[PDB]
């Protein structure tokens, strides 16, 4: 719940500790307590905010310390937080689901012939993004794409669905990992919850890494933001990019046209 | 595959056998099939199989329990104890087993005896030699295995001085010299032997296997190498082996190729690695191919059907592969039909057009579905591995043979097939032949259907574009360019190479029922949103006050909280 | 045979040359060496073998003698000539390129070579391989 409570008309002599053991361990359990100060003077203005879990746990202690002796004066410990017109919205829970999680970012597919192999499937779902692995299940004809990027998820699904591969045309859908799958088989052979995890984030932000850029292959860098600073290699760690990326690129694809003009790789 | 479920299987078929208290012959021909079964599926270690052994033994079947010996040993090399009930065994045999007792205990001497454990096996080895009235091969065994690091060194020594009393000191400086050296020896392994058997201990950790400890024995073998590194690698391998790890098969085999070793017993190694380990590895067969395609300079006789063997082992497990199709027919075009260059030009283009019209019939006889157990390549040649046979094909015609009407024949002819439709190096090398020649309109008509009907992988699509971005500015004039610009498709060969990067499907030339409206803002998930038909967002308010407008027409006003998701993810894979 | 002349122009020629003279400053020496072998004809093919890599066999530079690649482009130049048969091209790029090149300065050539020798010359494997075998 998170109940908010302002206490105000403090002492100067009152820092956040004693504030906090006069809100905390008295019948209740504060989350948070916080003094508003000034801004470059340093002293309190009199003023603080007490953040609990449990709204009746804060509704007693805003009873009790109703005129306290705080440091002297009075605590004034009442509520801050719980007819217009305007009011913010408020919405519920997917429940969390493999659709509904926007860091979601591997796209199950399916339809295959049981043929297509894993350096192939790499070749057709190379260069909307990186990748980090490609494994696909054995007798199941579907597997797992799994980028870092959700834009390149979401370039990948809106260019290759309805696309053949190999004369079967393709499924794409959401899906979660080889992991989470094992779990939700688990929790499912005996329906007890069958709860799901949602897949953790980047630790933004980033400003290095610009989404949608792939590089296979000493570093002067100027980190300049009109080129690209940083990378995610492609297996795996994190490269600084160079400037000569497209000349590798170039080499890259002219040795992959000569090997599979004879049949040294498929992909 | 469950493994403890077929031990618990034999052991309960095992327990029947032993409470029926009779001859049980069904019983017994089933626990024989389960233990079959169980050697066939399973590495079978001694541990387990000796009860196996045992049960042999006991229904008199030793003319069977001496052909499983081998496959013991085999399966095991560090099994000592399967080697001392095999030389323990077969003493009570008909009048070769004076020949078949110590070719038994001497094909042991080269597997079995570098151990520390090993001191068990020669004293029965002397025991064996006890029974006879030779004391010559009793002193060549005793000098044998004092040369040797084994535990009981000094007590062996001992043995062997106060046993033989007519051939106690007859070379006394010389075996001095090899107890010193065998104390030298043992002095030197007893680092390893210490911190190896201080923490073997069953705990079901990595301390129980003692990856480290073999790590640091196999590392100090490799140091010490004062010619005795093979057999000592050996026994180290094995028992690393003991406790289906190929970074350690990797290390071996990179010790026994820098040692300058056989050819033989390095192609036996890799025999043994690839029959022992499971499959789905990829990593070990490439490097046993390479080094056969490295060392058929030596021999040819018997590298060529090693080779073929050995495409035939990996084209039953591996399916899918595309170059081992490819060493086959560079195999096949090297060791069967060469032709140097100091030879005659008519006998090498006979060669040549009788191998194109070999891959032909091949082709043929596989599009016809019909098959020659006398031709391996009738057999080796699968539906994914069959792209690559017509791109030799192609390869072989067209550059040696030197034709463009029987190219273009076999060009139109092999399109239209089902499985080599969405190939990549047919279609590519029918690029490579349109580069070739100067004409622009096949080309055009290639990279036209790029996205339409040839159907591709994108990166190789996306190479496919930036090579002929590459190629036609260079090689082409505006002349030919503005000829052959249609508005029928808007097909421009400057910029459609570039749009076509990204998707692979692209059309060149009601909206709110498509498949884009319902997921513009999240994909997967499709809606039907509500939108105002008569919209006057575009309409400018000094065309809006011309006349009053009309009621806003509603539409999808019934689906605000309806969402429906096409979950495939769930109906199937999770469940089927 | 209505052959537009490419990079080999007055304007052109020299612009590659100029770059191709650094050797370690500028990169993409092998996307141009990939690029000027995409004519196929008898006479340009022969004006392309005559003005870079006959003078690239004259000078004996050290970068593109040391990579393989360069010698693989030159064998693809060669041996995909739409005039010639197969076996005077064939007894050409054996008898007349693989001794020229230098045996110590195999090591990076190998690598590009032998595969090039696995795509399109089976039976000149074992002859290659005896050149440059371990012992003299």
């Amino acid at each position: 719940n998170n109940c908010s409570i302002f206490v105000g008309d403090l002492a100067p002599n009152v820092t956040e500790s004693q504030l906090f053991e006069l809100f905390i361990n008295r019948y209740a359990s504060t989350s948070h307590a916080k003094i508003v100060h000034d801004q470059v003077t340093g002293m309190s203005k009199g003023y603080g905010f007490v953040k609990f879990t449990n709204s009746d746990e804060q509704q007693l202690a805003l009873s009790e310390m109703q005129g306290v002796f705080l440091n002297g004066r009075a605590i004034k410990v009442g509520p801050t937080s719980g007819m217009s017109q305007f009011i913010y919205p408020v919405q519920q829970q997917p429940s969390l689901n493999h659709f509904t999680d926007p860091n979601n970012t591997t796209v199950f597919i399916g339809g295959l012939s049981s043929l297509v192999t894993e350096d192939e499937l790499r070749a057709y779902f190379q260069p909307f993004g990186t990748i980090v692995y490609v494994k696909i299940p054995v007798g199941k004809c579907c597997g797992f794409v799994q980028y870092v990027d959700r834009l390149s998820a979401e370039a990948a699904i809106a260019g290759m669905q309805g696309f053949p591969i190999a004369n079967s045309r393709v499924r794409l859908s959401w899906g979660r990992s080889a992991k989470q799958t094992a779990l939700l088989q688990q929790a499912m052979l005996s329906n007890s919850l069958q709860v799901q995890q949602q897949q953790p984030g980047l630790q933004q932000p980033n400003y290095g890494y610009i989404p949608s850029s792939t590089c296979e292959a000493n570093v002067s860098s100027t980190m300049l933001p009109g080129c690209q600073i940083l990378n995610y290699s492609n297996p795996q760690q994190v490269i600084m990019q160079g400037s000569e990326a497209v000349v590798n690129s170039t080499n890259a694809m002219l040795n992959r046209l000569e090997q599979g003009s004879n049949g040294f790789m498929f992909a | 595959a469950l493994r403890g479920l077929d031990t618990q299987f034999l052991q309960d078929n095992t327990a029947l056998v032993q409470a029926y208290r009779g001859l049980d012959w069904s019983d017994i021909s089933s626990l024989t099939q389960m233990v079959d079964v169980i050697e066939q599926t399973v590495v079978k270690y001694g541990n387990p199989n000796d009860s196996i052994k045992l049960a042999l033994e006991t229904i008199l079947w030793q003319i069977l329990r001496k052909y499983p010996l081998l496959f013991g040993f085999w399966k095991r090399f560090a099994t000592i104890e399967y080697q001392l009930f095999g030389l323990k065994k077969s003493i009570a045999v008909l009048a070769t087993s004076v020949k078949w007792f110590p070719t038994s205990l001497e094909l042991w001497c080269d597997y079995l005896n570098v151990l520390c454990v090993n001191n068990p096996n020669e004293t029965d080895f002397i025991r064996n030699n006890f029974e006879i009235a030779k004391d010559l091969i009793g002193k060549q065994f005793l000098s044998h295995p004092f040369w040797d690091k084994f535990i009981e060194f000094e007590v062996g020594q001992k043995n062997w001085h106060n046993v033989q009393r007519i051939y106690e000191y007859i070379i006394e400086v010389p075996l001095h010299q090899y107890a010193r050296f065998f104390t030298s020896y043992k002095k030197f392994l007893n680092e390893k032997n210490l911190k190896t058997t201080r923490n073997i201990d069953i705990v079901l950790r990595k301390t129980q296997t003692t990856v480290n400890e073999i790590w640091q024995f196999e590392s100090k073998i490799k140091q010490p190498f004062f010619n005795l590194g093979q057999v000592l690698n050996d026994d180290l391998e094995n028992w690393s082996r003991y406790l289906y790890h190929e970074n350690t098969w990797m290390m071996y085999i990179k010790w026994l190729t820098k040692k300058n070793i056989s050819d033989e017993v390095v192609v036996d190694i890799y025999q043994k690695a690839n029959t022992f380990l499971p499959l789905d590895f990829k990593t070990l067969r490439y490097d046993f191919l390479r080094f056969l395609k490295r060392k058929y300079r030596s021999n040819n006789t018997l590298f060529n059907n090693i080779f073929n063997e050995t495409v035939s082992r990996y084209l039953k497990i591996w399916p899918n592969d595309i170059l081992l199709m490819t060493e086959y027919l560079c195999m096949l075009k090297r060791h069967s039909f060469k032709n140097s260059l100091d030879q005659s030009p008519k006998e090498i283009l006979e060669k040549q057009t009788s191998f194109t019209k070999i891959l032909e019939t091949s082709i043929t006889n596989y599009i016809n579905n019909q098959i020659d157990a006398k031709v391996h390549l009738q057999t080796l040649i699968n539906d994914k591995n069959l792209s690559i046979v017509v791109v030799e094909l192609i390869k072989t015609t067209w550059l040696v043979l030197k034709n463009n009407m029987q190219t273009r024949k076999y060009f139109n002819l092999y399109q239209k097939n089902i499985l080599i439709k969405n190939s990549v190096p047919f279609w590519l090398t029918y690029y490579k032949f349109e580069k070739s020649n100067v004409n622009f309109t096949k080309l055009n008509k290639f990279i036209r259907e790029l996205g339409v009907e040839i159907y591709l992988p994108t990166t190789v699509m996306n190479d496919i574009l930036t090579d002929y971005k590459t190629f036609y500015l260079t090689h082409s004039n505006i002349v030919t360019y503005e000829s052959s610009i249609i508005d029928s498709n808007t097909f421009d060969p400057i910029l459609y190479p570039e749009l076509k990067m990204s998707n692979p499907k692209y059309d060149p030339v009601d909206w709110h029922k498509k498949t884009e409206w319902k997921e513009a803002g999240h994909i997967g998930i499709t809606t039907e949103r509500p939108q105002i038909s008569n919209s006057i967002i575009e309409c400018n308010s000094g065309t809006l006050i011309q006349k009053p407008i009309s009621l806003p027409n509603f539409r999808n006003l019934e689906k605000i909280n309806q969402v429906k998701i096409n979950d495939l993810y769930t109906e199937e894979f999770l469940k089927e | 045979d209505s052959q537009s002349n490419g990079l080999l122009n007055k304007e052109l020629f020299d612009k590659v040359w100029k770059r191709l003279s650094c050797k370690e400053k500028k990169s993409g020496q092998e996307i141009l060496l990939n690029n000027l072998v995409q004519f196929y004809s008898k006479d340009t093919v022969e004006f392309v073998e005559k003005n870079i890599f006959q003078k690239i066999i004259e000078f004996g530079w050290e970068y593109y003698l040391q990579n393989g690649m360069f010698w693989n482009c030159y064998c693809r130049l060669i041996y995909f000539d739409t005039s010639r048969s197969y076996l005077d091209k064939r007894q050409y790029i054996v008898r007349k390129i693989w001794p020229q090149i230098d045996k110590k300065f195999a090591q990076s050539v190998l690598p590009s070579l032998t595969e090039f020798c696995e795509s399109y010359f089976p039976e000149e494997m074992d002859t290659l391989e005896e050149m440059f075998t371990e012992e003299p």
